[PDB]
Formats: C-alpha cells, sequence, structure tokens
C-alpha cells in the first residue's frame, strides 16, 4: 500500500552523526518526488530538502546546506537523509513524505513520526 | 523567500460555533497554498489542496477563500473532534515554506 | 608639445621656425571635480526568485509575464550564477548593464525544448517565433534560458506542457493565443539535447528616460551645485555645473532637453 | 448625430519636457476638422469598431458614464477594462466579467487598483501589447458642443494587458454625450510655450 | 544608422568591442555634415 | 558595394534585417552623389 516507513529512534552522544532512512512502499517510486521534513517539540515543521527519485536532482534549504545530504536508492524503494555533527539542538522530529511536483504539488504521504533525542549525558 | 504569517494566535473556541482563520503572506504566490493540520500525536493530513478548494477526500465543512496575498479558512461547525492546528504553507517558488501555527483550544 | 605655449605652436605647425603672427593652437578646457551617483533610495531586494526558481513554468503556448517594479534588483548574481547556458543581451552590454536604470522590466517565463531556443530572437521565424511566441524586432533587453532536465521531465514522457500549432496568420509580437490547435511535448530523461526541456526567462526592458523604478545596486553620494562636475542620474552621464532651476516640469516627465538632443535639465531622484 | 472635431486629439508624444521649441513629431493623433461621432444619454451605446485607435471624449454634469468595454467578443472570455466611481473612490479592474444584456450599471483578473461642466478627453492604442491611456480633465460651460479650444492629453496610466482589441463600448449609469473618433499617423507641429505645455498645433 | 543620437548612451550601455562599430557611423555622419557646411561657406564667402 | 544596383531586387530577395544593411551602401553612395551634382552647380552657377 501507498506509505513511507520511518528508520526507528537513535539515542546519541553529541558528535556521532546519523545516517536516516525513509521506506517508501505501494507507489510508482520513479514518478513521485521524495521530500524530508523536521520539527521539533513544541515547535512547526521546517523544509531541509527534496531528492527525484526518477533521476537525479535535489534541491536543499540554506540553513542546512552542509549538515544534511540526501540521497536515494530506486531499486530498494527507499530514500536516505544523513545528518552530520549533532548537536542537542538537532534534537528533533523528523517526518518523511511524498510529493508529488508533477501532481497537484502537495505532501500526500508522510511518516508515522521520528523523534530524535539528543543527549549529553 | 516568502514569509507567511497567521493572524488568530489563539481562539478560545466553543463546540459548534463558527471560528475562521485567516493566512497573509508577503507577496504573491499565486493559487499554489495548502494546508495540513497536526494532532497532539504529530502526524498531519491534507485538508486544503488549493487554497481556495477542498480537496475530494474532506467533508465539505471545510472551505477556503482568497488568492494572491489574503487567505482565509472558515469552520462550519466546531467540535472537540475537530481540535487541531492549521499551518499556512506555500509551494509556488523555492524554497518551501510553512507557517506559524494557530491553536485551538476550549 | 606641451611644455609652453610657443613649443605647442610649433608642434601645430609642424616646424621649428615660427613668423610673426597669431595661431590658434588648443582648446581651453575646465576639468571635472568629482563625481555625483543619485538614484532613488528605494532598498527593496528584487524578487527574481519567485521567477527563476519558479517549482513549475508556464507551457509556451500561453507563456508567462511578471510586472518587476520598486526593487534594486542586483543583476550581478544573475551573470555570476552558471547554470545559466544561453546568457545573450541585445542592445545593453550585461556587464554595464549593473548601472543603469529601468521603468518596466518584464520577465517571460515559459519552457521549450532546447534545440529550439535559437528562436528566441528578435526575427528568426519557425513554428514557435510565429504562432507561440512572437519576439519583437530589435529590442533591448536579454534572454537568459537553462536546462531543466533535472527538473521537468517524466520518465515515461511529461505531457504537461503544450505548444500550439495552428492554421492562420502569425498576429503580433508579444502576444498570447488561448485539426486541434494544441500539442503536446514528450519530455523524457531518456532524450538528450533536442526534446530536451528548457527553461526560459527572457528580461526584456527599455532603457528610455521616464522616472526610473528598477535600478542598479549603487550607492548615492550628496550633490555638489554651483561647480564643474561629473554627474550620474539613473544612468544618464554627463560633465556639466548643476545649479537650482525654475523649469516646470511635470510628475511624467524628468528630463529636460535641447535642440541639439542634450540634456538641459534633471530631475533630482530623491 | 454627428459633431466637428475641432481642435481636439493632441497629446504629449514622449516623456521629455521641452520649452520654447516647434517640435515635429510622428505619431497616430486624431485629425482636426475630422467628424466625431455623437451619442446622447437622455430619453445608447453601440458597437464601436477599434480600427487602429481611438479618440473618446465626454462631457458629463453629474458623472453618468462610467466605463469602457473593450475586447473582441465582450462573453467575459477576453479582458475587458473596466472602471466604477462610487463618488468617494475611483475603482479600475480588468476582471473578465459577464455582463447584462445590456452592459450597464444601475443607481482572471489582471489587475485592480483604487485611488455640462467637465468634458474628459481619452486616446487609446495598443502597439505591440501596450494599451496606452492618456487624459486631462478640463472645466467647460456649453451644452451644445464640443467647446472650441485647444487642450494636450498627458499620459497618466499604462496597463499591458495584452489584448487584440478590435471593438470597445461605453457602460452608463441608470437611474451625457460622448464622441468617437479614429486615429491615423498625422504629423503634428507642436508649439511649446516657455512654460512647456503644449500650445498649438497644425495637422 | 547607429543606436542613439547621443554618444554617452552607447558607452554608457553597450561595451568597447560593440560601442566601436556604433560611434564610427556617428562619427562618419558628423564629420561629412562639417564638410559639407565648410564648402557651402567657401563658396558663399566668394560671393561677398 | 551593395549585391545589386535595383533596389526592388534586394527587397524581393532578402527579409527586413539583411536587406537593411545592403540598402545602406546604396543610400550612402546615392546621397554622395548628389552632394556632389549640387557641389558642382554651385561652383557652376557662380561663373555664370
Ligand atoms: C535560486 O536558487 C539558488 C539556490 O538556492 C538554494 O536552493 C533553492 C532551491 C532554495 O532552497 C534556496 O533557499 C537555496 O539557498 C540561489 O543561489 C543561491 O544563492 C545563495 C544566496 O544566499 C547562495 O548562498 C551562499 O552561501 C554561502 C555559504 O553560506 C555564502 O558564502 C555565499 O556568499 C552565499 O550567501 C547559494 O550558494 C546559491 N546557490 C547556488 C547553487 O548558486 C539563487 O540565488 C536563486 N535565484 C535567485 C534569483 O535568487
Ligand atoms: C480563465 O477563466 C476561465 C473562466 O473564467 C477559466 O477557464 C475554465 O476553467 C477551467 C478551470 O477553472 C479551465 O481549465 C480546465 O479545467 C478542466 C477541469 O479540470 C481541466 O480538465 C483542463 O485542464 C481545462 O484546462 C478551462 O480553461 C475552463 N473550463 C473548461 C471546462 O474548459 C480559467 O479560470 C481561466 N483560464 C482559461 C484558460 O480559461
Ligand atoms: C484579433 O482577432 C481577430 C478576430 O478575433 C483577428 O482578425 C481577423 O479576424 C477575421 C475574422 O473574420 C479573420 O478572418 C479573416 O478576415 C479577413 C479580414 O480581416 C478576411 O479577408 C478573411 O477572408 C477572413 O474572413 C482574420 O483571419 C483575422 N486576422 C488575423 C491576422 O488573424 C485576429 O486574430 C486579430 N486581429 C488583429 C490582431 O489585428
Ligand atoms: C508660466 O507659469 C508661471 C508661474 O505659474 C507664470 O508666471 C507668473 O504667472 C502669474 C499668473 O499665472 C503672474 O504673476 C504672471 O503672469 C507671471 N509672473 C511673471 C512672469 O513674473 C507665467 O506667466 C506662465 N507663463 C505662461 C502662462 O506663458
Ligand atoms: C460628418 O461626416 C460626413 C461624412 O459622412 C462629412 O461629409 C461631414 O462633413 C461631417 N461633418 C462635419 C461638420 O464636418
Amino acid at each position: 500500500e501507498v506509505q513511507l516507513q520511518q528508520s526507528g529512534a537513535e539515542l546519541v552522544k553529541p558528535g556521532a552523526s546519523v545516517k536516516m532512512s525513509c521506506k517508501a512502499s505501494g507507489y510508482t517510486f520513479t514518478s513521485y518526488w521524495i521530500t524530508w521534513v523536521k520539527q521539533r517539540p513544541g515547535q512547526g515543521l521546517e523544509w531541509i530538502g527534496d531528492i527525484y527519485p526518477g533521476s537525479g536532482s535535489t534541491k536543499y534549504n540554506e540553513k542546512f546546506r552542509s549538515e544534511a545530504t540526501l540521497t536515494v536508492d530506486t531499486s530498494s524503494t527507499t530514500a536516505y537523509m544523513q545528518l552530520s555533527s549533532l548537536t542537542s539542538e538537532d534534537s528533533a522530529v523528523y517526518y518523511c513524505a511524498r510529493w508529488d511536483f508533477y501532481g497537484s504539488r502537495t505532501f500526500d504521504y508522510w511518516g508515522q513520526g521520528t523523534t530524535l533525542t539528543v543527549s549529553s549525558a | 523567500d516568502i514569509v507567511l504569517t497567521q493572524s488568530p494566535a489563539i481562539l478560545s473556541v466553543s463546540p459548534g460555533e463558527r471560528v475562521s482563520f485567516s493566512c497573509r503572506a508577503s507577496q504573491n504566490i499565486g493559487t499554489i497554498i495548502h494546508w495540513y493540520q497536526q494532532r497532539t500525536n504529530g502526524s498531519p493530513r491534507l485538508l486544503i489542496k488549493y487554497a481556495s478548494e477542498s480537496v475530494s477526500g474532506i467533508p465539505s465543512r471545510f472551505s477556503g477563500s482568497g488568492s494572491g496575498t489574503d487567505f482565509t479558512l472558515s469552520i462550519n461547525s466546531v467540535e472537540s473532534e475537530d481540535i487541531a492546528d492549521y499551518y499556512c504553507q506555500q509551494s509556488s517558488s523555492w524554497p518551501l515554506t510553512f507557517g506559524a501555527g494557530t491553536k485551538l483550544e476550549l | 608639445c606641451a611644455l609652453d605655449p610657443l613649443s605647442e605652436t610649433k608642434c601645430t605647425l609642424k616646424s621649428f621656425t615660427v613668423e610673426k603672427g597669431i595661431y590658434q593652437t588648443s582648446n581651453f578646457r575646465v576639468q571635472p571635480t568629482e563625481s555625483i551617483v543619485r538614484f532613488p533610495n528605494i532598498t527593496n531586494l528584487c524578487p527574481f526568485g519567485e521567477v527563476f526558481n519558479a517549482t513549475r513554468f508556464a507551457s509556451v503556448y500561453a507563456w508567462n509575464r511578471k510586472r518587476i517594479s520598486n526593487c534594486v534588483a542586483d543583476y550581478s548574481v544573475l551573470y555570476n550564477s552558471a547554470s545559466f547556458s544561453t546568457f545573450k543581451c541585445y542592445g545593453v552590454s550585461p556587464t554595464k548593464l549593473n548601472d543603469l536604470c529601468f521603468t518596466n522590466v518584464y520577465a517571460d517565463s515559459f519552457v521549450i525544448r532546447g534545440d529550439e531556443v535559437r528562436q528566441i530572437a528578435p526575427g528568426q521565424t519557425g513554428k514557435i517565433a510565429d504562432y507561440n511566441y512572437k519576439l519583437p524586432d530589435d529590442f533591448t533587453g536579454c534572454v537568459i534560458a537553462w536546462n531543466s532536465n533535472n527538473l521537468d521531465s517524466k520518465v515515461g514522457g511529461n505531457y504537461n506542457y503544450l505548444y500550439r500549432l495552428f492554421r492562420k496568420s502569425n498576429l503580433k509580437p508579444f502576444e498570447r493565443d488561448i485539426y486541434f490547435p494544441l500539442q503536446s511535448y514528450g519530455f523524457q530523461p531518456t532524450n538528450g539535447v533536442g526534446y530536451q526541456p528548457y527553461r526560459v526567462v527572457v528580461l526584456s526592458f527599455e532603457l528610455l528616460h521616464a522616472p526610473a523604478t528598477v535600478c542598479g545596486p549603487k550607492k548615492s553620494t550628496n550633490l555638489v551645485k554651483n561647480k564643474c562636475v561629473n554627474f550620474n542620474f539613473n544612468g544618464l552621464t554627463g560633465t556639466g555645473v548643476l545649479t537650482e532651476s525654475n523649469k516646470k516640469f511635470l510628475p511624467f516627465q524628468q528630463f529636460g532637453r535641447d535642440i541639439a538632443d542634450t540634456t538641459d535639465a534633471v530631475r533630482d531622484p530623491q | 448625430a454627428y459633431t466637428n472635431s475641432f481642435t481636439r486629439g493632441v497629446y504629449y508624444p514622449d516623456k521629455v519636457f521641452r520649452s520654447s521649441v516647434l517640435h515635429s513629431t510622428q505619431d497616430l493623433f486624431l485629425p482636426f476638422f475630422s467628424n466625431v461621432t455623437w451619442f446622447h444619454a437622455i430619453h445608447d451605446n453601440p458597437v464601436l469598431p477599434f480600427n487602429d485607435g481611438v479618440y473618446f471624449a465626454s462631457t458629463e454634469k453629474s458623472n453618468i458614464i462610467r466605463g469602457w468595454i473593450f475586447g473582441t467578443t465582450l462573453d467575459s472570455k477576453t479582458q475587458s477594462l473596466l472602471i466604477v466611481n462610487n463618488a468617494t473612490n475611483v475603482v479600475i479592474k480588468v476582471c473578465e466579467f459577464q455582463f447584462c444584456n445590456d452592459p450597464f450599471l444601475g443607481v482572471n483578473c489582471t489587475f485592480e487598483y483604487v485611488s455640462f461642466k467637465n468634458l474628459r478627453e481619452f486616446v487609446f492604442k495598443n502597439i505591440d501589447g501596450y494599451f496606452k491611456i492618456y487624459s486631462k480633465h478640463t472645466p467647460i460651460n456649453l451644452v451644445r458642443d464640443l467647446p472650441q479650444g485647444f487642450s494636450a492629453l498627458e499620459p497618466l496610466v499604462d496597463l499591458p494587458i495584452g489584448i487584440n482589441i478590435t471593438r470597445f463600448q461605453t457602460l452608463l449609469a441608470l437611474h451625457a454625450a460622448y464622441y468617437v473618433g479614429y486615429l491615423q499617423p498625422r504629423t503634428f507641429l507642436l508649439k511649446y510655450n516657455e512654460n512647456g505645455t503644449i500650445t498649438d498645433a497644425v495637422d | 544608422g547607429a543606436i542613439s543620437s547621443v554618444l554617452n548612451d552607447i558607452l554608457s550601455r553597450l561595451d568597447p568591442p560593440e560601442a566601436e562599430v556604433q560611434i564610427d557611423r556617428l562619427i562618419t555622419g558628423r564629420l561629412q555634415s562639417l564638410q559639407t557646411y565648410v564648402t557651402q561657406q567657401l563658396i558663399r564667402a566668394a560671393e561677398i
């Protein structure tokens, strides 16, 4: 069925990076874009960047110009977001999402809510 | 860059009686606008496909109005089942942005 | 030939001996002392983002137009940008362009095959130069186009994009028109150059003297009067003495003019 | 009825100040002493074509003529400038309205703006997709016809609506003359006084 | 034949390799104008 | 220097952006010819 599955949960000391992944399912992976978003408990959503799974292309937010790097695997039908140099301000809730760029330009499918807890101790 | 501001910061609300939101941007977008709601768990779902018309997957209780710069949302009849927060969002030109957040509370 | 008036005279006559008389040898000139740059003190950056980085452009049968006004458009970030495969300026040199001032600069945005972007030219008649987007003869303005295969191309074909092919006389330049008349495109990532979608933006402006609104990012300087100065008003350059005047202008007119077509009075832009 | 276009139809051809100089220009003006069709508004606004330009003027004492309709076919499919003067705020729109059987008023929008005793003169021409508007307001005291005298029309607004216009119409408010001329490429000799305003002209 | 009758507007809008052709048209036209004037004065001066 | 001494043959064979340069050669040559003739008459008229 059309649904995006989420990686899970991480507890990570500051400094150590995270690789994050987005399990797509049930739709034409080659005809729909993929979009990643993050928010924090008590704060709204922020867009980080998008990928075209059909053919290589990418657009990034400037506030995450270096921290976020996005990649995709069509064969596994999955997308990946990598975060480098995590901080306590990266303690956030992340949602993967489907974007229909060629369609109505909407976030029609989402994850189930991934909470990233960063703790110094 | 486009900035999307929502005027009704907090509305105290009681079930049934009419309530309306509005979205004010910084400049013209056209008609490529969407709305998303966040239940307290945090999962969003589509309500407004394009700024004026309700998506085919939503009851006609929800309707939108305005274009370009002034946008509004109306609730036909509010109830505790519809306790949610609405985010103005645009996707006409990069970068994609999001709203500030408007709260409903008894 | 500049040591003293006598040596200058010898040079003019091409001789080492000068007969008695009066000779005309040169021309007296007062040099300008300083520079004056006067631009309107508007500071809003210019919304080229919503034009260049638009998510999906319009199709060439119904090409778009956006008004660009009340902005200080830094064109350098355009010309410095590398994504543009075709930045071509007619009647204006792109490096000089950044100092000028304009009264109505228009952005036209539409997508066409990468092969035929050469038909975006003042003449060069063709299937899109006649029925789809007729470009007026000998205008001033830059056509800026880029590759869009990363964005606007669908696997299995993108058919959202239409161009008109029609069976009548082409009407007029800068005019859009709304067998069947509309032909779909076939944009595919498998397609290389040719049948490849190129995003096209043509900035059309006038470069004639009228109250301006889209100027360059040049800082203004205080203006000095009653002394020979080198002035620059909204891209109008020259040397002369600026004094107060009792010439009664009217709101639609900024520049006075002489019989010999030289400027005779300016309105201070601030 | 018809009347004579005595000394009307000369506008400032450019945006450049001039003074005490005779300037010859080639442009589309209203020929002197031509006949312009006179329409009434008592006890009335047919199709008016748009060959290559139109001079339009009206004289009012209560502001009954309030608008214009342009465009080829007028079924809200093509844009049609629309002006409404609601006694307090000048209202101008280019919205594609569908009008009544008789387009009038009673006592994909691409623009909107909000700000016999009076003769209000206009020039309408379309050059390469630019709809060019010139105007001037002047006091008059005459009920018979166009008063005899000279006035220049400065431009005020330029809407690049990009229509293909071959027809137009006026809009009347129901509980007032207007004149229709056509422009041609006449060369005019324009006499500028020492204050920079056009004071005479020779066709 | 040039794009403008004002010399500064060519320089203020074109970079040199293009302006050089546009200026040559003004120099040729203006130089011919002086020769016409001077010739008219030489004939007229002989009449006086 | 033009391709033809007949003005209609340039217009009847070239579209305007090209014809404009070819015509300019004929105008310059023919305008100079009139100035030569008129100058010759002004000097000759003084002799008479
Ligand atoms: C069209 O978009 C490009 C790319 O901008 C990036 O991608 C978009 C999809 C959006 O998500 C943008 O938010 C995002 O930044 C624009 O070019 C970009 O301009 C910015 C200017 O701030 C450049 O930022 C640089 O950042 C470095 C490091 O901080 C500084 O050293 C620089 O001085 C500069 O500030 C960015 O590098 C640049 N990106 C590219 C690929 O060139 C572009 O300006 C925009 N079009 C218009 C008309 O604005
Ligand atoms: C100009 O305004 C007119 C009416 O004022 C509008 O045209 C009509 O409206 C629809 C959409 O609102 C236009 O798009 C059409 O929609 C159908 C339905 O989804 C779609 O299958 C097609 O893509 C079609 O283009 C359409 O032009 C017209 N309606 C019909 C039934 O043809 C529109 O708001 C403006 N644009 C145009 C081009 O008319
Ligand atoms: C503006 O639109 C009009 C119509 O909407 C077009 O002008 C001309 O319209 C006529 C309508 O009958 C077209 O048919 C031809 O007319 C000519 C005389 O104009 C006639 O000799 C023919 O036998 C035929 O009936 C005509 O093709 C059309 N002209 C053009 C050039 O298309 C046109 O779309 C626009 N006119 C402008 C921009 O001047
Ligand atoms: C041009 O306008 C000026 C100022 O409006 C006129 O100068 C004065 O005008 C007033 C009345 O309009 C009078 O005091 C005199 O007629 C003028 N005073 C002078 C000349 O010292 C001027 O007359 C106008 N020129 C015209 C109308 O041709
Ligand atoms: C009115 O127009 C007619 C042409 O039908 C012309 O003969 C007549 O002279 C015009 N009237 C005046 C006063 O010029």
